[PDB]
RNA sequence: UUGUGGUAGACGAGCGUUGUAUUGGAGUUGAAGUCAAAGCGUGAGCAUUGGUGGAUCCAAUACAAGUGAGAAUGCCGGCA
RNA sequence: UUCUCGCAGUCAGACAGUGGGGGAUAAGCUUCAUUGUCAAGAGGGGAAGAGCCCAGAUCAUUAAAUAAGGUCCCCAAAAUA
RNA sequence: GCGAAACAGUACCGUGAGGGAAAGGUGAAAAGAACCCAGAGAUGGGAGUGAAAUAGAUUCUGAAACCAUAUGCCUACAACGUGUCAGAGCACAUUAAUGUGUGAUGGCGUGCGUUUUGAAGUAUGAGCCGGCGAGUUAUGAUAGCAAGCGUUAGUUAACCA
């Protein structure tokens, strides 16, 4: 700011008597010196309160729109546990279920290590937790797979 | 819109004209003066070419004025020194120099702009019954 | 994110300096001293667009009254035979270029006689 | 005192209108290959017939 | 064909090698030298030797006839120029402004190429409008 | 021979085989119209308009004027107010006008 | 049909820049910037083309602003 | 042009006709009231003008009929008696 | 951006408290130009390396005020805020567009901001040019608009994950 940068706290120049002009302080906002007036600040909140009923009610709403396509397949823990630690596996089950290009996300209830170990080094593919996801990010997939599980956690939600 | 309307091309054409003033009044004479020169009663004037024709004005002695204006009028002339005011008379001018009355006059007739010191070279006043431009063959009117 | 803004003014300075072309001294090059004048300019032709439809009537006039003084009659008399006798709305500028088509305007000259 | 309104390039090329130089006349020497002056003698010592200053 | 001299910060005013350039311009060969190497000023002398390398590298290099030739145009160019400080009355110290020049010469070989410049200028606008042209056939 | 037509607002004399230009009819493009507000044709004088006769043409054109650009400056008065304004315009000319 | 002068001023409708979020595209067959050109809107502005240049930009929707310069006897830098 | 409410800005006026005060019925004076202009209003006339006299400028048009004012020319327009 | 991207609290201003600068970028790699011509030399023109030398040691991009040279046109009887509307002539042909540059000639024509009862001012602010150069932010209140919830409604703060 204006009073945080060192500089003089003497005037360059008399008040009067002088051709230039009136202001004398080396670091004005009218200088080479710095000193913005209006500027960010390192305390900004950057952050809006929503009603909890608002962003459960959000949430529904964009599980029942999403629910509602084929885009979407239900998977367990079968496929989950028949792979390896290999991510090659999954690369070939996503070009048999040509969803390559999807940016399909891994909601999960039971936390699989098996499917974790994977899907780490592909920006299309993430696996998470239903507490976890959000409103943003269970839109975003463009392809759902969800577990058997949280149909009735997802109900017992709302 | 508009028809573009038709301006000339620099096509001027002049005629020679002689008038012999004897018994007209200066400013009836000067009026039409300055008709024949911006050429206002032909019909193809425009001002942006100088559409006029020429005057020779003969026996410039015999104009006359009226009432008390003879000895009354003053005619006067400034010279940028001081106290440079040539005053005269109408029957000083009238015996002494004619023709500086109707040259004035005329050159009061026509507006101060950039053709006027064109328009007033076509204009030949002379003071005597002679003159020296018998090479034009003009055609004689009066009231003009 | 601190803003540089630098094309902008670059763009608006090109744009004012670009319409005054043809300008005496250093009037097409300086954008502060070109705005003046380009304003002034588009003042003058605002006032001119009206100007110059009177200015036209005028000569329009002027000419009209050149062709019927030779005629031996007045212009003034002429708008009259038009208008309250034998009614006629021609137009004027129709009837000056009459005159470059030669004696044509003259049967108009003889029509207003009945 | 000083100048009021700034002096454009117009007023400074009108003034600097007459400044320009003249040439000065030349003439060659009769038994020198150079292009000298006139009425003046150059680097190689003839006026012409007389001699008067070292070769160089 | 130019076959030019360039020189770089000369220490000469502007206007003052201007003047010789206006002295000089308009004569052939012969007559540039003997009328330059005997003008009493100092922009002139350098203009001389820069002038008899030009026309030495027009002899050797680019290999036209060396004797037909005439100078074409002679600039005056402010380099970049130096600032100094200078003592005055009661401390009152002002920038002396040390002047520089770029100067450059050209030589010329036909009574012509003063318009061929201005048909390549011609050349390039032409192929402006070719381009142009080119995108209206893309419909 | 010559003719007389009067468009919008504003008159024109007509020569055969000769454009003029006029404000945008609202017609379409390349038809032949047959105007009917004629006044003052060769030799025939209708006092208020011509009787039963008109005069026919094909437009050839629609175009755009140059631009005018109109700005509104009150002197040391805080005002810059613009606007800018063509002109959609018709340039047709006559072939067969009947008397 | 009624109107459309306009500062102080209320109020409505929009453009532009930077960055980010995604969805598409261009790019050593040549981006941006910039030079000039006789384009297109009601406006802030937006195109096309040739030369300069050898690495980043563009389009549509949103969000956050060190955000849009003619003046402050300005300040830095250059130049009459 | 009344009511409820959001949100301003204004607290130095000038001018002309008229009705009055201070001034000596002197002001381009001051101070009040009343009708209009200017502040924030371009155009035309008044030669040149914020207030005077005509009226409300969206723009383009080389298109008509008028207001105040003028018709010898400058500078568009007329004469008859 | 910290005043300090570079041998910055240095250079410098001061006797001293202290005040306190500016500037970085060739090219992928010096491959930094052997050698020749002019000149004393700096250097330039060449040749040579290199895709490029208009990348040449002044070293990325190179526009503004500025100053020169050049095509086409115009000016030396002209009262001029220098522009605008008509306008002949002249030389060219374009982002094909009632086209472009120049403007002899006629009509009109007292700048831009600020402050002001009042501006071209014999009040003021600016030499031009390029860059920087002011309505935000935190915490609360009021009022509009919009959204969610709603008949014992609504609602989370700190804090933990």
């Amino acid at each position: 700011t204006k009073g945080e940068v060192r500089g003089g706290g003497k005037k360059p120049y008399k008040q009067k008597h002088t051709g230039k002009a009136r202001q004398g302080s080396t670091r004005n906002p009218h200088f080479v010196g710095g000193g913005i007036v209006f500027g960010p600040k390192p305390n900004r909140n950057y952050s809006l309160k929503l009603n909890k009923k608002a962003h459960t009610a959000a949430l529904h709403t964009v599980w029942s729109e999403k629910l509602a396509s084929d885009n979407t397949h239900l998977v367990d823990q079968n496929l989950f546990n028949k792979t390896e630690g290999k991510t090659k596996v999954m690369m070939q089950f996503l070009k048999s279920a040509k969803l390559l290009d999807k940016n399909v996300l891994f909601v999960v209830n039971t936390l699989n290590t098996n499917l974790e170990q994977s899907t780490s080094n592909i920006k299309n593919v993430q696996v998470k937790h239903l507490d976890k996801v959000s409103v943003r990010d269970l839109m975003l997939a463009n392809a759902l797979l969800v577990e058997k599980e949280v149909l009735k956690a997802l109900e017992g939600k709302f | 819109k508009t028809s573009m309307l038709t301006k000339e091309q620099a096509n001027k054409r002049r005629q020679w004209y002689i008038v012999d003033a004897a018994g007209l009044v200066l400013g009836k004479l000067a009026v039409k003066a300055a008709d024949l020169i911006r050429g206002k009663n032909k019909v193809d004037f425009t001002p942006n070419q100088d559409c006029g024709d020429y005057l020779i004005i003969i026996n410039s002695d015999q104009v006359v004025l009226t009432g008390n204006k003879k000895e009354n009028e003053f005619w006067y002339h400034h010279s940028q020194y001081i106290g440079g005011i040539k005053k005269v008379s109408g029957r000083d001018m009238l015996k002494k120099q004619s023709d500086k009355l109707v040259y004035n006059a005329v050159k009061g007739m026509l507006p101060d702009n950039r053709l006027s010191r064109r328009w007033i070279t076509k204009v030949h006043v002379f003071k005597g019954d002679k003159h020296n431009m018998e090479a034009q063959k003009p055609t004689t009117l009066n009231w003009s | 994110m601190r803003i540089k803004g630098g094309k902008q003014t670059r763009v608006r300075r090109k744009k004012w300096l670009k319409q005054a072309s043809g300008s005496f001294g250093t009037r097409h090059a300086s954008y502060k001293v070109a705005k003046q004048t380009v304003i002034q300019a588009a003042k003058y032709a605002y006032r001119d667009r009206r100007n110059k439809k009177r200015d036209f009537r005028s000569l329009w006039i002027l000419r009209l009254n050149a062709a019927l003084r030779e005629q031996g009659m007045t212009y003034s008399v002429f708008i009259n035979l038009l208008k309250k006798h034998n009614i006629e709305i021609n137009r004027k500028v129709l009837s000056e270029l009459a005159i470059k088509e030669p004696s044509k305007f003259n049967l108009i000259v003889q029509k207003v006689k009945s | 005192a000083v100048q009021q309104r700034r002096s454009s390039k117009h007023r400074r090329d009108k003034r600097r209108s007459h400044d320009a130089l003249t040439a000065q006349a030349l003439s060659v020497c009769q038994k020198c290959g150079k292009k000298k002056l006139f009425h003046r003698v150059c680097s190689c010592g003839m006026y012409g017939d007389l001699r008067v200053k070292k070769a160089y | 064909m130019i076959a030019f001299a360039k020189q770089f910060r000369v220490r000469i005013s502007p206007q003052k090698a201007r003047l010789v350039c206006q002295l000089i311009v308009g004569k052939k060969t012969a007559d540039a030298q003997n009328i330059l190497s005997n003008t009493p000023k100092k922009a002139a002398t350098l203009i001389a030797k820069l002038l008899n390398s030009a026309i030495a590298n027009a002899t050797n290099n680019h290999g036209m006839n060396g004797d037909a030739l005439y100078v074409f145009e002679c600039v005056a160019n402010q380099g970049p120029s130096m600032k100094r400080t200078i003592p005055r009355a009661k401390g009152s110290s002002n920038m002396i402004t040390k002047r520089s020049s770029n100067l450059v010469v050209k030589l010329s070989d036909n009574p012509n190429e003063r318009q061929e410049l201005i048909k390549q200028q011609k050349a390039l606008v032409k192929k402006r409008v070719e381009g142009q042209q080119k995108a209206k056939m893309a419909r | 021979m010559h003719a007389i037509v009067v468009c919008g607002s504003k008159q024109y004399l007509v020569h055969e085989n000769d454009t003029f230009f006029v404000e945008k009819l609202e017609a379409p493009v390349g038809k032949e119209i047959q105007l009917d507000k004629v006044l003052m044709l060769d030799e025939k004088i209708g006092a208020p308009y011509l009787e039963k006769a008109r005069v026919v043409c094909v437009v050839e054109k629609h175009g755009l004027q140059r631009k005018v650009n109109v700005i509104k400056h009150i002197s040391q008065k805080h005002h810059l107010k613009k606007y800018g304004h063509r002109q959609p315009y018709t340039k047709l000319k006559v072939v067969r006008f009947v008397h």
